[PDB]
Order: C-alpha cells, then structure tokens, then sequence
C-alpha cells in the first residue's frame, strides 16, 4: 500500500515533468526557424537599403 | 533528332487515338476516357517538339 | 568594501562577456538536450521504484 | 547555469532579434500592405468582369 | 531580351484568365479569385517589361 | 544521424529555387480540374452517336 | 554562474562543430545499418524465448 | 503460460521494432533521391542562370 | 578638432581614391551578385519556417 | 565604408580576372556534361523509389 | 542629370497621387494621409529640381 502510494507520487509529477521538457523542445524548433528568418531579414534590409556605402 | 521525337509521340498517340475510337464507338465511356486522356499527354509533347523543330 | 564592489565589477562584465558568446542556435538547443538528460535518469529511479513495487 | 533560465535568455534575444527586423524594414521603406491593398482591389474588381461575362 | 519577356509574360496572364474562368465556372471561386491575382500579377509585370521595350 | 534533420537537410537545399508550397498546390489544381472537365464532357456524347 | 554559462556556451559550440565536420548522409545510413543488425539479433533472441516454449 | 505470455510481448516489440525500420529504410531513399534532385535543378539554375562563362 | 578636421579630409581622399578605382561593368554586376547571395539565406528561413508549420 | 568599398573593388576585379583567363565554351561544355550526370543519378534514384513502390 | 531627376519625381508623384483616392476608397484615413504626405515629398524635390535646371 506503501509502495503504490509513494510510486504514485513519483508517476504524477514524470508526467507533469515530460509536458514541460516536451513544451521546450516544440518551442527550440519553432524558435530556430524564427532566428534564422529574423538574421535573413536584417541582412536584406540592409544590402537592398540605399543606406550606408 | 527533334522530327524523330515529335513523330515517335504521334505514333504512340495515334495508338491510343485508335484505341479511344473503338472505345467511342462500342460505348464503353471508362476505357475512351483512359485512352483519350494518354493520347492527349502525348500529343501535348508533341507540340513541344513541333514547336521546338 | 571597493574590493567587493570591485568583484561585482569585475564578475558583471566576464558574465556580458560569456553573455555575449552566446548564439541561439546551438544554445537553445543545448539546454534542451539538458532537460533531456535529466529525465532520463529520473525515470530509471521511476523504474525501479516500480520494480519494487512488484 | 539551469537549462531553462539558459532557454528564456535565448528565446528573449530571437524575439529581439524579430522585433529588431520588423523595425528595420519600417525604417529601410515599409510599403507590403500597400501593394496587397492595391492587388485586394484590383483582383475584387477583375473578379466582377470575369463573374459578369 | 525584353521582348521575349515581354510576351512570354502575356501569355502566362492569358493562361491565368483562362483558369480563373473555368475553376470560376466549376463552382471554384476561391480557386478563381486567386487565378486573378495572379494573372493581374503578370499583366502588371508585363506592362512594366512593355514600357521598357 | 536523424531522419528529421536529413528532412531538414533536404528542404533546405531545395529553398534554393523556391518552394513557398503555393506553386505545386494551385498548378495541380488547375491541372486536374481543366483535364476531366472536357474529357468526361465530350466521351459521354461521343459514345451515344457512335452506337 | 559564470563558469556554468561557459560549459553551456563551449559545449554548444564543440556539437556544431563536430556536426560541422561530420556527413550526416554517411550517419544516417549507419544508423539504419546498426537498426537493421539489432534486428537481426532480436529475431535471433526471439528464435530462442520460442525454442525454451517449445 | 508464463513463458508464453512473455514470449508473445516479446515477439510484439519484434514485430513493432521491425516495421519501424521498413518505414526509416524508404524515408532514407526517398531523401536521397530528393536530395540529389536538389543538386541537380542548382546545377540547372547555374547553366540556365544568369551571366557567368 | 584640427585632428578630426584632418582625419575627414584623409577618409575623403581614400573614399574618392577607391570610387576612382570602380568600374561599372564589374562593379554593378558585383552588387546583383551579393543581393542574390543575401536572398538565399532569407528562403532557407522561410524554407524551415514552412516546415515547421507543417 | 572604405575597406567595404574596397572589398566591391577587388572581388569585382578578380571574378572579371578569372573569367578572363577562362575559357567559357570548355566550362559550359563541361556544365553540360555535368548536368548530364546528375540526371542519369536522377534516374536511378527515381528507379530505386519506383522499386520500393513495388 | 537634373533634368532626369525631376522628370522622374513628377512622374512618381502621380503614382502617389492617385494611390490617395483609392485609400479613401477603401475606408482608410491613415494610409490616404500616408499616401498624400508621400505625394508631397517628391512635389518638394520636384520643384527645387526645376528651379536649380
Ligand atoms: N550576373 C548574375 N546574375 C544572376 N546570377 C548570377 C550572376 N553571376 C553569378 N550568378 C550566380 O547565379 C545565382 C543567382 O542567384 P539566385 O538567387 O539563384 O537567382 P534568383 O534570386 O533570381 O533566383 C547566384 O547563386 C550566383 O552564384
């Protein structure tokens, strides 16, 4: 009775735990593309901008 | 080259022109349609090389 | 207490330094593979508390 | 030195990162919503000539 | 050079207008107000080309 | 030593002449609409006389 | 702190230099060569939990 | 019975085990084949591209 | 400010030294060039970010 | 902008310097042999996809 | 030089010109302002232009 109450516990929080690392991990991914996709639009504002010399 | 390629698929097409036809002709809509729409693919290409000639 | 707001300092701009040698790609990512790792080895304790239990 | 509070910096500098793109094209000669504005009418009017015929 | 694009450009918009007027007839409106975007996109492109010709 | 990054790899090296997904969906469309709209039109008819 | 965010900052670093370096093609057919002989030696595994039933 | 049923738990990872890598084997050529695709359509935009020798 | 003054007038000379040394033909071809590098990168973006949506 | 400026002047000069020394009819001879390969590749990637259908 | 300058800043000036009347067509205070203060800047130009030819 011990033993299930206690493993209980333990499963709960495995659970709650995984939905938060899996959260990050869908969010590293889309974070990425959004890097890459604000690096690319600067360096082309800049270039096609008749600013600077 | 390019009259050897434009003839080869009005060979191929007059086949399944022939083939639609006798399809048309006993009423069989599924085996005219099949026919006619392979014959039309290969009369498009065809073109291209008639064109391209 | 210069010296201790000296340190403070001296620690505030090594930690722009290190801040600033920071590139999102490979960080980002690296801190996933952290929490990855971490829950590994929780879910082996999670395993054996299991086993135990049978 | 956690991982999440390493992921948070990292997510606010991409979002900076964003928010520093959006700004530079402002900057640089935002025009977009007026060409889509113009190509919204100019396809809503074609619409009705192709509707009517 | 400029001729060439300037034809080819036309004739594309022709092709579009085609489309947009069959999926139009289908029932496919949406299909169809998309088509004449894209048509009205060339038919603009085309204008610039003739202008430069 | 993922297939998701050798999908990444791949999808990458195409962005090199473009593939914003719009061309292939609204082409095909048009494509298979304007074929079977005549096709089935003209074979129906065409069969009834031929009899 | 400092030295945390160093491991972070160097740990990221050397990944994306040895992916760099490394062909993924090569990686990516190994690793279904490696699935493949695992397989192989499950089947094998299993011929024997099958011999012991029978 | 309790060898059997361990067996037949056993034989289902197997089964599952092995119809995961069929997948990852047609995945792998289906890349290869797209990557090498890629290479050629770039090697197309370099000689039907723009000025160069 | 005579220090500045005559650094303004050394950076105007070198500026009109290498506008001197351009050459159209090269030159405008060159600029085309870099404008098509830059695009590339702003498709993979786009290429990944379509990716992830799907 | 000066050492900028002077990047555009000497990439300009050397692209025109190598397609000088070049002879274009041997690399689009060989652009051309190139493709050619690459769509033979192609094929046999095609067919290897086509016999997995099967 | 002054010449093309100015006989292209007119020219431009009407794109933006017109452009205001569509605006307020399509229930927009804010880009017909946009469009008209635009209008302005090149009207600016153009008469300093004419002036110093
Ligand atoms: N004068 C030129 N015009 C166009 N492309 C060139 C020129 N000189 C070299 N190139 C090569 O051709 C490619 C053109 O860039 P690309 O982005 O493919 O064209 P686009 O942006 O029109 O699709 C570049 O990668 C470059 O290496």
């Amino acid at each position: 009775a011990q033993q299930r109450t206690m493993s209980e516990n333990l499963r709960r929080n495995l659970a709650a735990l995984e939905a938060k690392i899996s959260e990050a991990k869908t969010k590293k991914n889309m974070l990425q593309a959004r890097a890459k996709a604000a690096k690319a639009n600067a360096e082309l504002q800049q270039t096609l901008g008749g600013l600077g010399t | 080259r390019t009259e050897q390629r434009l003839n080869q698929d009005t060979q191929e097409a007059k086949k399944w022109e022939d083939r639609a036809k006798l399809a048309l002709t006993n009423g069989e809509e599924n085996l005219a349609r099949e026919a006619l729409a392979r014959k039309k693919s290969l009369t498009d290409t065809a073109a291209a090389y008639q064109t391209q000639l | 207490a210069l010296f201790d707001r000296l340190g403070r300092v001296v620690r505030a701009n090594l930690n722009d330094l290190v801040s600033k040698a920071e590139d999102p790609e490979k960080v980002l990512e690296q801190a996933v593979i952290d929490m990855q790792e971490d829950l590994v080895q929780l879910r082996q304790a999670v395993a054996r508390t299991i086993a135990e239990e049978k | 030195s956690s991982a999440t509070s390493a992921f948070e910096r990292m997510e606010n500098k991409v979002l900076d990162m964003e928010a520093t793109s959006q700004a530079a094209g402002e900057l640089a000669g935002f025009g977009i919503e007026n060409q889509f504005a113009q190509l919204e009418a100019s396809s809503g009017v074609e619409d009705e000539l192709a509707a009517l015929k």
